[PDB]
RNA sequence: CCCAAUAUCUACAAUCAACCAACAAGUUAUUACCCUCACUGUCAACCCAACCAGGCAUGCUCAUAAGGAAAGGUUAAAAAAAGUAAAAGGAACUCGGCAAAUCUUACCCCGCCUGUUUACCAAAAACAUCACCUCUAGCAUCACCAGUAUUAGAGGCACCGCCUCCUUAAAUAGGCUCCACGAGGGUUCAGCUGUCUCUUACUUUUAACCAGUGAAAUUGACCUGCCCGUGAGGCGGGCAUAACACAGCAA
């Protein structure tokens, strides 16, 4: 059907500003104790995750530049090595994806 | 005794490799045609600019 | 279903509303003159 | 009523559900780490685990080969499954994938999730460590370790 | 985007055009001219529907060499929509076997048949229609007609031939001759099935929540209760009564 009467600003305020409709204050924010950026407990530090995705993208660009075209999933493991890092004794027989910047401190 | 499926691209997919494989599909429809009549029919039936 | 009564056609449009069709009858010249008086800048279709 | 139904409903029906999960799983086997909506990743985790289980049986088995043929779409990955992934987990008997939640998607504010296969070459996800062992509460609990061990 | 003039001609189809078979009957001779390529369309995701599951002629591809994306994220409540499955029974549903599943039979009324009609509630038992009959009309160059009583116009009717107690357990239902036909109306056999006895599960859309964009009818004011009486949320007499979202329902 249709309304029988306009609804006043008072009723509309008792509806719109009722607590159930308010935005709740979040009790689960904190500071990355080492890195020092904001984060929720159960979620990754956004800044750290972005700085990881950047390096993943650069590595993957090198991988694409080396594999040539599509349909070339290798049949061996892969290892990524930064400048001035000779292939360790454990990484022989694994594809090497050379990169041209110093290894990040967070890359172990 | 490894039965590895072939390393080809897919037929129905919407990419460039799928397009090439469908090209090969109709070209193999003409390779497997015996009368020159049907070869010329299939090799010229699609009218484009 | 309705609403598509205008099936455009340049020949028809120029034949049944054009300058020459107006000028081919006194009524049409009156129409052109009315639209000259009212100021229109589209006298004939 | 939906008591005891473990399978999400997604896509345009059951078949599209299997196909969506199949594309997610193929992306995972190809890149070893993918960011996807949280619920879809949680649905695909079980399939990725069982795919590694089937891949351990090895090429020679035919059932595993048919299964990996269905569940991998670009077939270059089937070698990998049977020669890089399944060998990699010859020791672990379970839990080959780690799944995290990440900042919600910018456009549609969906609940996201990064899922990866343990042990890959990629830069490591920023996992959350626990509190250092030298914190006050941990030190008191360490004292209790000692004092309880000596008594017992 | 065209053509120098004048006279002449111009009887026999098309259908693979040959066999059979039909009816609706389907340019040059003379005179004049020895000049050369100008001008315009050419795009696109497009047009008519106020922006659009609608409308749009032809050629070719007949499932695609071309073209596209049914799900913003989540959960899997009701009511709703579409679909799939169903024990025993198989129309007991209902105005009616509408819908669905299966494929058979028999009759009756009306109309002869194919066709046409109320663009947007009626497709029919109405209109038209071959066949028959009645009335008028003896005839030139703008219709009837470049026709002439076996013709033309206007009406009625509707080929043709013949004349001017059973059914059910139970029943208010069904039972001029005249083949063929009907999304016409009524009845019946057999089957079939979630129509029903009597509902149930799953899937998709809707849905509810998160994020973006964001209408419309309606609206005197409202601080918007129940029962009985008067003539009803609002009057009277009793009763009840802390405020506030959200999803349902329809008194
Ligand atoms: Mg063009
Ligand atoms: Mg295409
Ligand atoms: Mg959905
Ligand atoms: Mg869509
Ligand atoms: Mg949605
Ligand atoms: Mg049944
Ligand atoms: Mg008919
Ligand atoms: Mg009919
Ligand atoms: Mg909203
Ligand atoms: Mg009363
Ligand atoms: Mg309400
Ligand atoms: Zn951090």
């Amino acid at each position: 059907a249709a309304p029988k009467n306009r609804r006043t600003i008072e009723v509309n305020r008792c509806r719109r500003r009722n607590p159930q409709k308010l935005i709740k204050v979040k009790n689960n924010i904190d500071v990355c104790p080492e890195c020092g950026h904001l984060k929720q407990k159960h979620v990754l530090c956004a800044y750290c995750y972005e700085k990881v995705c950047k390096e993943t993208a650069e590595i993957r660009r090198q991988i694409g530049k080396q594999e040539g075209g599509p349909f070339k999933a290798p049949t061996i493991e892969t290892v990524v090595l930064y400048t001035g890092e000779t292939p360790s004794e454990q990484d022989q027989g694994k594809r090497i994806i050379e990169r041209d910047r110093k290894r990040p401190s967070w890359f172990t | 005794v490894a039965r590895y499926p072939p390393i080809v691209a897919s037929m129905t997919a919407d990419s460039k490799a799928a397009r090439l494989r469908r090209i090969e599909r109709w070209q193999a429809t003409v390779h497997a045609a015996e009368s020159v009549d049907e070869k010329l029919r299939i090799l010229t039936k699609m009218q484009f600019m | 279903a309705r609403g598509n009564e205008y099936q455009p056609s340049n020949i028809k449009r120029k034949n049944k509303h054009g300058w020459v069709r107006r000028l081919s009858t006194p009524a049409g010249v009156q129409v052109i003159l009315r639209r000259m008086l009212k100021g229109r800048k589209s006298l004939s279709h | 009523i939906s008591h005891g139904r473990v399978f999400r409903r997604m896509g345009l029906g059951p078949e599209s559900r299997i196909h969506l999960l199949r594309n997610l799983l193929t992306g995972l086997v190809r890149h070893e780490r993918i960011e996807a909506p949280w619920a879809r990743v949680d649905e695909m985790r079980g399939y990725a685990e069982k795919l590694i289980d089937y891949g351990k049986l090895g090429d020679t088995n035919e059932r595993a080969m048919r299964m990996a043929d269905f569940w991998l779409t670009e077939k270059d990955l089937i070698p990998k499954l049977f020669q890089v992934l399944a060998p990699r987990y010859k020791d672990q008997t379970g839990g080959y994938t780690r799944m995290l939640q990440i900042p919600n998607r910018s456009l549609d504010r969906a609940k996201m999730a990064v899922i990866e296969y343990k042990g890959n070459c990629l830069p490591p996800l920023p996992l959350p460590r626990r509190d250092s062992h030298l914190t006050l509460l941990n030190q008191l609990l360490q004292g209790l370790r000692q004092d309880l061990r000596q008594s017992q």
